[PDB]
């Protein structure tokens, strides 16, 4: 569909079992916001919008709830169908160019995510300081993407993603 | 955001036509439903407006809106008796999606029967404290309370729901140099006012 | 302030489940065509969907008849639907977007570098994604051994291109990097000189 | 139907007290609320769906839970004097324009159990003046001295709980107001005709029920434990 912008408002997701939900708003492909679940808090992604916009967190909740609902339904009308796995891949790049000596943020980008629960971590050893992940994103074929970014001080690193339709962990290197 | 009704007490004679009035300040408010509770019963939906809407009918009541003064009333036509409740004033912000409503504090109306022929009278009830009944009296007459107090007064009495044959709106007075002549010292009574 | 609101999700009446529901507003030259079209999904397999352009709901697939034809019933339900491409798009362009969205412009940062050899120009953190990047060499358009990178996303409302271009330095010539963009009143021109 | 319990309590601070509300429309949201004079209807806590549960506009105090899609309930685990109030909960489906409310509790929580007395109750039968005069006749019940005011009056009439010519407080009032432990009267009167009254073979009763403590209760005193009961008082009609 053609448009100048699209605003994707109101994204409510959930999947059982884990009771696992998430609700999001984007413009022009960039999140907006998400509601944190459990603090019941609206989180930007940028501050500077939430200084100059708002969303009341429970338009959230109740969404997800009935989208809970409807899971349930849905569930048992096809006669308890599940949810059938993908294989999911990762491109690592650079946020700015990097230049040893200064600080670079590296970024990791996943997709064809189905469903949405991946561990997406990273020397040979795992490295937990300073990652940020993002809210899983929407695409036209309703698989999900997702970025994980680590800040680095470039020298002289991979990405590890495990998911269930993924055999064994992959591990995209830099 | 706080939403403010007036007046807090309502009283009416039957056959009148109440205005309850409410005004808000959010102009986000798109959705202001009235409850109306019974005394003893919890509110329950009376009447409803949105505020794409200038005016909502049902029956005897209805609902005026003003979008522009943030203002809004319910009238109620031929009032019943059975019509005295606490009526609320509410409103959402209907595309927040929350679920919250926000309440007014409520007017209290008290509908009065109306009398076939006025007959004001103090009588002097008999004990098996003894009381007096102040009853029989038209829609100009205001029962004040007592300066003393160990004599009390009941003014507005509400008539039960299932009374259908003999609705008045009497007060009593009672306490232990107490007569009914006297009972009523501080209120505005009738000057041909029946004393047995 | 100004507020988003959003659509209100339509109820209804190991081995793992996925369900998914998406309001999308298709906006063109602003709000002068706005379209609507809200989406249910069930494992990745979209049953039911409302859109504007039809005007009520319809079942995609076989899933969906039981609720496309509940929602279409009640109006209570479809009036509010259709009438979310105001309440919804409408409002949400016209309110947050404008003092969000439609006025971010970050402008990038261009810098460029050598790698018979090949110059790069980096051109990163800029919003939004509309930028032109032209090479010159000794101030003449050179189209040809240039390559750029397709739009890389950033994920934090920031653009990056990087445009190759293939050369070779003889000593005294200039290449110039040239980057148009809505955020700069001028063009930004960054030289290398060999 | 929205359904509460219990519906009249009465506890002592630092007691815990539990509110329960049980719902079957297969509504999803429910709500629980709080009336007082001067504060109109306030939100305490309310919940989306099982599981969940929102702190509402005064949330201090209580903790609610929602086991079930059906089920509300409302803990005060340090019950505090200025949580006595009139409790009502609700329910609403999605995005739905009505809620529903209950028929509310009444809760008092008090300081000490030593003010809590039933009332006592007496008919006052009607003028022989109103009577030649009216060709009428009204008996004026009193209930004095009960704490608190959880009270509910009635008017019988040879045996059949009588509705016409019944007209009641609709609330108790405060014998000395100056005290904060002030005991409370509630007065009603049942209006009949004269033919009828002087036929002294129709009684009339006045019967007005008290809530007070329970069957498992602790009660300190020499005086008979103010159990929930009922106060009658009597008179026959009269030549």
């Amino acid at each position: 569909i053609e448009a100048d912008h699209v605003g994707t408002y109101g994204i409510s997701v959930y999947q059982s079992p884990g009771d696992i939900g998430q609700y999001t708003f984007e413009f022009d492909g960039d999140e907006l916001f998400y509601v944190d679940l459990d603090k019941k808090e609206t989180v930007w992604m940028l501050p500077e919008f939430g200084q100059l916009a708002s969303f009341d967190p429970q338009g959230g909740l109740q969404n997800i709830a009935v989208v809970k609902h409807n899971l349930g339904v849905l569930t048992k009308r096809s006669n308890s169908t599940p949810a059938t796995n993908e294989a999911p891949q990762a491109t690592v790049f650079p946020k700015s160019p990097v230049l040893l000596g200064q600080p670079n943020t590296l970024i990791c980008f996943v997709d064809n995510i189905f469903p949405p629960v991946i561990n997406i971590t990273w020397n040979s050893k795992s490295v937990a300081d300073g990652v940020y992940e993002t809210s899983f994103f929407v695409n036209r074929d309703y698989s999900f993407h997702k970025l994980s970014y680590l800040t680095f001080i470039p020298s002289d690193y991979d990405c590890k993603v495990e998911h269930w339709g993924l055999e064994e962990p992959v591990l995209k290197h830099w | 955001q706080q939403v403010r009704q007036s007046p807090q007490s309502l009283t009416v004679w039957e056959g009148e036509t109440a205005i309850l009035n409410c005004s808000y300040e959010n102009s986000a408010f798109d959705y202001f439903p009235w409850y109306q509770q019974f005394p003893g019963e919890g509110p329950a939906l009376l009447i409803a407006i949105r505020s794409v809407s200038d005016k909502k009918e049902d029956g005897r009541f209805t609902i005026f809106f003003n979008k522009r003064e943030k203002k809004l009333s319910l009238h109620i036509t031929d009032s019943q008796p059975g019509d005295s409740a606490t009526y609320f004033c509410a409103a959402s912000v209907t595309g927040a999606n929350t679920g919250k409503l926000t309440f007014g504090h409520g007017t209290i109306l008290r509908v009065h029967p109306n009398i076939q022929n006025p007959d004001p009278a103090v009588y002097q009830l008999r004990d098996s404290k003894s009381v007096c009944l102040f009853t029989d009296f038209d829609s100009q007459t205001n029962v004040s309370q007592s300066k003393d107090s160990d004599v009390y007064i009941t003014d507005k009495c509400v008539l039960d729901m299932r009374s259908m044959d003999f609705k008045s709106n009497s007060a009593v007075a009672w306490s232990n140099d107490f007569a009914c002549a006297n009972a009523f010292n501080n209120s505005i009574i009738p000057e041909d006012t029946f004393f047995p | 302030r100004v507020s988003y609101y959003g659509p209100k999700t339509s109820p209804v009446q190991e081995r793992h489940f996925v369900y998914q529901f998406m309001g999308e507003c298709y906006f063109t030259n602003g709000t002068q065509r706005i379209r609507y079209v809200t989406r249910y999904i069930y494992n990745r397999e979209e049953y039911v969907r409302y859109d504007s352009d039809v005007g009520e709901h319809r079942a995609v697939t076989e899933l969906g008849r039981p609720d496309a034809e509940y929602w279409n019933s009640q109006p209570e339900i479809l009036e509010r639907t259709r009438a979310e491409l105001d309440t919804v798009c409408r409002h949400n362009y016209e309110g947050p977007e404008t003092h969000t969205s439609l006025r971010r412009l970050e402008q990038p940062n261009v810098v460029i570098s050598l790698s018979h050899n090949t110059l790069v120009c980096s051109v990163t953190d800029f919003y939004p994604a509309k930028i032109k990047v032209r090479w010159f060499r000794n101030g003449q358009e050179e189209t040809v051994g240039v390559s750029s990178t397709q739009l890389i996303r950033n994920g934090d409302w920031t653009f990056q291109v990087l445009v190759m271009l293939e050369m070779t330095p003889r000593r005294g010539e200039v290449y110039t990097c040239h980057v148009e963009h809505p955020s700069l009143k001028s063009p930004i021109t960054v030289e290398w000189r060999a | 139907a929205v359904t509460q319990s219990p519906r009249n309590k009465v506890a002592v601070t630092g007691g815990k007290v539990t509110l329960s509300c049980n719902q079957t429309n297969n509504h999803n949201n429910m709500y629980w609320y709080r009336q007082d004079t001067g504060h109109g209807l306030r939100l305490i806590h309310y919940s989306y769906g099982a599981g969940s549960t929102e702190k509402g506009d005064i949330p201090d105090g209580y903790k609610a839970s929602r086991p079930s899609q059906e089920n509300f309930s409302l803990i005060l685990e340090l019950a505090t004097p200025s949580q006595t109030s009139v409790y009502f909960c609700a329910s609403g489906d999605f995005w739905g324009d009505t809620l529903y409310f209950g028929a509310g509790t009444r809760l008092s929580v008090l300081e000490d159990l030593k003010n809590v007395f039933p009332p006592e109750v007496a008919v006052f039968e009607p003028s022989e003046a109103e009577i030649s005069h009216t060709q009428k006749a009204t008996l004026v019940c009193l209930a004095t001295g009960f704490y608190p005011d959880h009270v509910e009056l009635s008017w019988w009439v040879n045996g059949k709980e009588v509705h016409s010519g019944v007209c009641t407080d609709p609330q108790p009032l405060k014998e000395q107001p100056a005290l904060n432990d002030s005991r409370y009267a509630l007065s009603s009167r049942l209006r009949v005709s004269a033919t009828f009254w002087q036929n002294p073979r129709n009684h009339f009763r006045c019967q007005v029920q008290f809530y007070g403590l329970s069957e498992n209760d602790e009660w300190t005193q020499d005086r008979a434990k103010p159990v929930t009961q009922i106060v009658s008082a009597e008179a026959w009609g009269r030549a």
